């Protein structure tokens, strides 16, 4: 628990009287100390009600001298949290939730729901929908259906140019969305304020059949099916069970429900409510139960396969040999070797029963605080939950959706209300939100600022902060940090540790559940654009559908040479410290134009290979001169390039016109991965570079950052990783990086930028430039988590993206449509460098300095921890203060270690056992450091030290490290430092070891008394230094101080002093006295 | 800052700094590495230059701390800054051009950029602008690019790319002369590079190796004219052994405007120098 009121007197002593906030603190404290009550609600209000009182006080008086001892307590009011967090854990309610609203349930969910059923029969599985919602799907795909045929309709003209920048068809097509959105919002208020009330679903019903001509008895068939079959799968009605008492939820699930039609929101209010009236479990339609731990613990995971898809490599096994799901694919199992097949099967068929392969839940631990959350890519997602009834963290979670959307409806009402159209209410929108921007909820309004877009046009995240993850992440901040209503801040990673859900019980990389992740990013906004134009004309069209893939045009070294070189404004900044390799894969003209351009950009550091021409393939490159293109054999280089830190290889080609694509240059992946070998062992002869880069350059090449290892990029990485680090010695894993782009750019003598298209010429499509720029990501091998990870966006890069936004914005030539496209790309890159920063992405430097300190930190970890574990030994074992540790004398017995306290009044030496090994691991730590200070000591004389002096730099640095340490020790003014004493333990082993044999070998009672007053009362010294203490003078003989030697001795007038001096130094003065050379005058 | 236990209601939030108080010296210093502490909230850097002569870079350290805004206030105009990030240092660099001296001061606020508590914590003040965020810096101020071959960990000789430098055991470069493997190096003491061929330093003159950089010592010949530099490579004025005999070592233009140093035709005449006598036979010997 907390130190007890009279330890914080001692320790946040002032020289002032106490103030009136101090008595309060005191009172508090005191209350809390003593609070015996098994219902932990009671305590953690008492911690709440301490922490506010302090919390005022240090703001009051902020130049006060006891704020040290009390911003330390509120540390330990955190810590303390936890310790009431795991304690009285007891099993979770018997329920089991899931959620589907808005439509007939589909049969795999039903599988998915089976699979949960059969092996934890003693669970209450309920599916929650809503009686009266079942058509509101069908009115979205119905609004969807003709807006999109309206909008191809009008630019039917247009579409057909490649040169069509999809964002307009999306522009258009979401303001017809929001008329008709308004239409039905308007015809459902004139109709639900009858005397009569009819139901949503009649309301639908009618709405459809007037206007866009649906069959009225296939609804009502429609309906009729879907209500029998939810029915007779456990289904469960919201409205029956009387889920929403409050008006300000039910009017949240309304304007989510019927306004939008977003069924994903929805549900979220419906799960976090659901678990706060019956508690449980709640579990998304596509998780799995957690297979058996020891089942495959026999066969290896091969180096060419990650963690996850390892994952779902064994899902698919099992539902492939055992068939509990129909229509389980098993697309990646079939691409292993022959014998991890035979392997899994022969697992397998030994099985019999489901139990033997599916792990049941039993009893869930879990504390009437807490809530827990699944955890996805390090932070928190709401796919599992666990809770009590009534649980404290689900109000808070309650309360932060409430307040998220309380903000969001005072700024958007107004504007809606105008009934202008989309522009309109988007203006006045924006203008409301962004006129009311303070300094912490800058990130959240940038967030929500595309709340009127969810689910229609690309890149739309507003959910994620309404009632997603957001809102999870900020009630555990306010949760272990004692406030309320915090937007937008964030625990460490090491106490999100404490709520996960465990692990063992859920297998999230289920096939439904991939294909749930990918996003509405660009990609997919593209290739479905594409499918909607070939559906609506009847067509066949592609980019590059009529070019050539022969032409096989040789390089023209003259066309390189005085015109593409010398008309190159792009000057790349930064370290010159590598090579560039630009092969080329196919024979078309954009392939060629590309490749010359880009060869263009930094002609001294780069070579072309056309391999297209397979056995003619040469290498060119500029030569010293710098006035002619020289040739060499193929995957060769000059000399001059021989010595460059760092490889960057970019392929050429054109990818397959498809999501995800699998081919690149008419090439799969381990075609391209045989191409890299054959390149790597060319290449090995001339240069041993330290960081290998590639890139695939061409069209329909995205760089997706959800689903990597499903990806071309990730599959490309996963297998050529081990040839490239076995080729070249010196390469790390985390030093090979590999990505993807779209677009050649480059910048003409105006100033713009300008990419070559598949048509032969460089148009300007700014938006599209600045789009696939600012999209790019490179995916490395992080060998912690052992996984493919995007690695963190260029912030300088995304600043200069922004600032050429804002002066295109001021430019008026610029035409409304592409003022408003130009809007929303910024909103997304200023979105894009706050999730940079939000989710701690950006990886430190680490250099020399950087090291130092952070060991200093690492160090000035272990003494808290060691500081705790000692007040808690000290308090059970009912030692007072006067007892010290000696850190010598701690015996190790195959469980407990006996550790000697010595008390500083008796002498008198106590053993007491314990468990942790911590003290230990410390205990010898010290020392060794008091084994260094004390190995540059010589002899000492008159109870002074007279060192040595070393002027390596190898010997040096230790020793400054040890008297920093052990400084630090002597000078720890912690809390918790006065039921122990750790200031005064190492003092006290210091002085012995350094003025006599040590504390081990001393167990005499007055001897020990004597040499514990001596420590005290004196201090000592150890960071070097030339005259200990104060300026006088240096006088080094060899490796020998005798300055203060010295200058005691020319004053000291006491012959002991001189005869220790001379005995053990060799230090003899002339004594040129008057007195003395009288006295011998006399004597002769 | 000074930590006064029991001070009483008068501790300091402050951490005063000064260039000037390093001058002399400043050529010994690394780096200068700001510590706050929990009563830290005012950080005054006053810059200047005119007293010191070379500006080592600072390092403000994050802790924590129960104020929720830290100032850093800089005495200086905003018009001459620009920032960069290193992985989650956040860098802003001052140039200036003052009497053909270029002035360039670097300030590193050391892991800002980690979580958006320390990104939000930190405010900056400067002369004619009072209260600038570091997301205020990123949206309004010029930006340059921080990495450079120069800036790496090295121990020994480097050769980037014209020019070598020279690494402490600390990895930072050397200026001015110094001694490495028993010999005598001069680094130039602006851009650190190596310096040969002939060197004056303050009245004496020195010849650094075209080859290895290594001064000369000893009884010389340079491009068919015979040197002698004593024991630290001085060039010597005076009549001087070397394996042929006693040979003149004249000051400038004593004979057929020799240089300063070099070794003339001394024929049949007495020599006297500071109150020696020579004589000098028919080869000058
Ligand atoms: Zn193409």
């Amino acid at each position: 628990s907390l130190i007890s009121k009279d330890e914080l007197i001692k320790l946040a002593y002032s020289i002032k009287p106490r103030e009136d906030e101090y008595k309060t603190i005191l009172t508090n404290l005191d209350e809390y100390n003593k609070l015996v009550t098994i219902n932990n609600k009671d305590k953690y209000l008492q911690l709440k009600k301490l922490n506010d009182s302090i919390d005022i006080f240090i703001n009051k008086y902020k130049k006060s001298s006891r704020n040290r001892a009390l911003f330390n307590l509120k540390k330990d009011i955190s810590k303390e949290v936890i310790l009431i967090k795991n304690s009285n854990i007891s099993p979770v309610e018997k329920n089991l939730h899931f959620v589907w609203i808005g439509g007939e349930v589909s049969d795999t969910a039903l599988e998915y729901i089976n699979q949960w059923a059969d092996i934890n029969r003693d669970y209450n599985i309920r599916v929650w929908y809503d009686g009266e919602a079942f058509l509101v799907n069908t009115l979205k795909k119905a609004i969807v259906e003709h807006s999109t045929t309206d909008t191809l309709q009008l630019f039917e003209e247009d579409i057909k140019n490649p040169q069509f920048d999809n964002m307009k068809f999306y522009k258009k097509r979401m303001e017809f969305i929001y008329e008709r959105q308004n239409r039905f919002i308007n015809y459902y208020k004139s109709e639900i304020n009858k005397p009569i009330k009819p139901t949503i679903d009649d309301i639908i019903k009618s709405h459809l059949v007037s206007e866009y001509n649906k069959n009225s008895e296939s609804l009502e068939l429609y309906r009729r099916t879907s209500f029998e079959k939810i029915s007779n799968n456990n289904g469960v009605d919201i409205r029956n069970n009387n889920l929403f008492t409050e008006q300000e939820l039910l009017n949240i699930y309304n304007q989510e429900l019927l306004d939008r039609e977003n069924l994903a929101a929805a549900s979220d209010l419906v799960r976090l409510l659901a678990l706060k009236d019956f508690g449980g479990v709640y579990l998304d339609v596509d998780m799995l139960p957690g297979i058996q731990p020891d089942l495959f613990k026999t066969i290896s995971r091969p180096s060419s396969i990650g963690v996850d898809s390892w994952e779902m490599i064994k899902l698919e096994a099992i539902m492939k040999y055992k068939k509990y799901i129909k229509n389980y694919t098993s697309k990646n199992f079939d691409k292993l070797d022959q014998q991890l097949k035979d392997d899994f099967q022969i697992t397998l068929e030994s099985k019999s029963e489901k139990s033997e392969i599916f792990s049941k839940l039993g009893n869930l631990d879990v504390s009437d605080l807490e809530i827990k959350i699944a955890f996805a890519l390090g932070s928190v997602i709401n796919q599992a939950l666990i809770s009590k009834k009534g649980s404290y963290l689900t109000n808070l979670v309650i309360e932060q959706v409430k307040n998220r959307y309380k903000f969001l409806n005072q700024h958007l009402n107004p504007a809606i209300e105008l009934g202008g159209n989309f522009s309109d209410t988007t203006k006045n929108f924006h203008d409301s939100l962004f006129n009311s921007a303070t300094s912490e909820n800058s990130m959240f309004l940038t967030k929500i600022a595309s709340y009127l877009q969810v689910g229609f046009m690309p890149e739309a995240r507003a959910t994620i902060s309404l009632s997603g993850p957001g809102a999870y992440s900020s009630a555990y901040y306010d949760f272990i940090n004692l406030q309320d209503n915090t937007i937008e801040k964030t625990l460490n990673a090491s106490d999100l540790m404490e709520f996960k859900f465990p692990e063992s019980n859920l297998s999230q990389f289920t096939e439904q559940e991939i294909n749930s992740l990918w996003s509405f990013d660009q990609a997919s906004a593209k290739y479905q654009f594409e499918k909607y134009v070939r559906d609506y004309t009847q067509e066949s069209l592609s980019e590059d559908s009529e070019l050539d893939f022969n032409k096989n045009t040789v390089l023209d070294k003259n066309y390189l040479l005085n015109n593409k070189i010398p008309s190159n404004n792009v000057e790349e900044t930064g370290s010159k410290n590598y090579v560039h390799y630009i092969i080329q894969l196919q024979g078309d003209d954009i392939s060629y134009e590309s490749a010359c351009n880009l060869f263009s950009k930094n002609p001294k550091n780069s070579v072309i290979i056309q391999r297209n021409m397979n056995e003619s393939a040469k290498s060119y490159f500029l030569s010293d001169n710098g006035e002619s293109i020289s040739e060499l054999n193929k995957y060769r280089i000059p000399q001059r390039l021989k010595n460059k830190e760092k490889i960057k290889v970019t392929f050429i080609g054109h990818g397959k016109d498809e999501f995800n694509t699998s081919e690149f240059a008419k090439l799969s992946v381990d075609s391209l991965s045989n191409e890299i070998s054959s390149f790597l062992d060319i290449m090995k002869l001339d240069i041993s570079p330290k960081n290998v880069e590639i890139n695939l350059l061409g069209c329909n090449m995205f760089s997706y950052n959800v689903n990597v290892e499903e990806t071309y990029p990730g599959k490309l990485l996963l297998n050529n990783i081990d040839k490239i680090i076995s080729t070249l010695p010196n390469v790390n894993k985390d030093n090979i990086t590999i990505g993807a782009n779209q677009y050649e750019v480059r910048i003409n003598n105006e100033g713009r930028k300008e990419l070559l298209d598949h048509s032969g010429q460089w148009l300007n499509k700014e938006e599209a430039i600045m789009n696939d720029l600012s999209s790019k990501e490179y995916i490395f091998f992080d060998s912690i988590e052992n996984r493919p990870k995007a690695k963190s966006k260029n912030l300088i890069e995304l600043a200069s993206i922004s600032d050429n936004i804002k002066t295109l914005l001021l430019d008026t030539n610029i035409d409304p449509e592409t003022k408003f496209i130009l809007n929303n790309l910024k909103l997304n890159i200023e979105s894009s460098i706050d999730n940079n920063i939000y989710y701690e992405k950006l990886e430190p430097v680490k250099n020399i300095i950087h090291n130092s300190i952070d060991n200093l930190t690492n160090e000035f970890n272990l003494i808290e921890n060691v500081s705790d574990e000692l007040y808690e030994l000290k308090k059970i074992n009912n030692l007072d203060d006067n007892y010290l540790i000696s850190f010598e004398d701690i015996s190790k017995n195959d469980s407990t270690y006996t550790i000697r306290f010595i008390n500083k009044n008796s002498g008198e030496s106590v053993h007491i056992q314990t468990e942790k090994e911590i003290f230990l691991k410390y205990g010898e730590h010290i020392t060794q450091e008091i084994n260094t200070i004390k190995n540059n000591i010589i002899i000492d004389v008159n109870g002074n030290l007279i060192g040595n002096i070393e002027l390596e730099h190898a010997p040096q640095v230790n020793t400054l490290n040890a008297a920093f340490f052990i400084q630090s020790l002597i000078d720890y003014s912690n809390n918790k430092d006065v039921l122990n004493n750790l200031r005064t333990s190492v003092k006290v082993q210091l002085y012995a070891q350094l003025f006599s044999t040590g504390l081990n070998t001393i167990y005499d009672s007055i001897q020990l008394v004597n040499l514990i007053s001596n420590a005290i009362n004196d201090a000592i010294n150890v960071l070097p230094t030339l005259t200990e203490g104060v300026p006088i003078l240096a006088t080094i003989l060899d490796g020998i101080s005798l300055g203060a030697a010295i200058k005691e001795l020319s004053e000291t007038n006491d012959p002991l002093l001189k005869k220790e001096l001379e005995a053990k130094v060799g230090i003899i003065a002339i004594n040129m006295s008057l007195s003395l050379a009288s006295m011998i005058s006399t004597v002769i | 800052p000074i930590y006064d236990i029991n001070a009483g209601d008068n501790i300091s939030t402050s951490i005063d700094f000064s260039y000037e108080y390093i001058s002399g010296i400043d050529i010994y210093i690394n780096k200068i590495l700001i510590v706050p502490n929990l009563y830290t909230e005012l950080v005054n850097i006053n810059t200047d230059y005119s007293s010191n002569k070379y500006f080592p870079e600072i390092i403000v350290l994050n802790t924590d701390t129960f104020h929720d805004k830290v100032n850093i206030n800089l005495d200086s105009s905003s018009l001459d800054y620009e920032w960069a990030i290193d992985g989650s240092d956040f860098i802003l660099s001052r140039y200036l051009e003052e009497n053909n001296r270029k002035i360039l001061q670097k300030i590193r606020i050391k892991d800002i950029l980690s979580n958006t508590k320390s990104f939000n914590k930190m405010m900056i003040d400067f002369k004619d602008i009072k209260n600038i965020s570091l997301d205020h810096i990123m949206n309004n101020f010029k930006s340059f690019n921080s990495e450079s071959e120069l800036d790496r960990d090295h121990f020994g000789f480097k050769t980037i790319d014209s020019k070598t430098y020279y690494y402490n055991e600390v990895g930072k470069l050397v200026k001015g002369s110094i001694n490495i493997n028993d010999s005598l190096f001069y680094f130039d003491t602006i851009e650190s590079n190596l310096v040969t061929g002939w060197k004056t330093i303050n009245g004496k003159t020195y010849y650094f190796d075209i080859n290895n950089g290594v001064a000369y010592i000893g009884y010389k010949t340079i491009d068919g004219k015979n040197f002698y530099f004593d024991g630290n490579g001085i060039m010597q004025i005076g009549v001087f052994k070397v394996p042929d005999g006693f040979k003149y070592f004249a000051p400038a233009n004593t004979y057929n405007n020799n240089e300063e140093g070099q070794t003339i035709v001394y024929q049949n005449k007495f020599l006297t120098i500071n109150g020696k006598k020579y004589y000098f036979d028919n080869n000058s010997k």
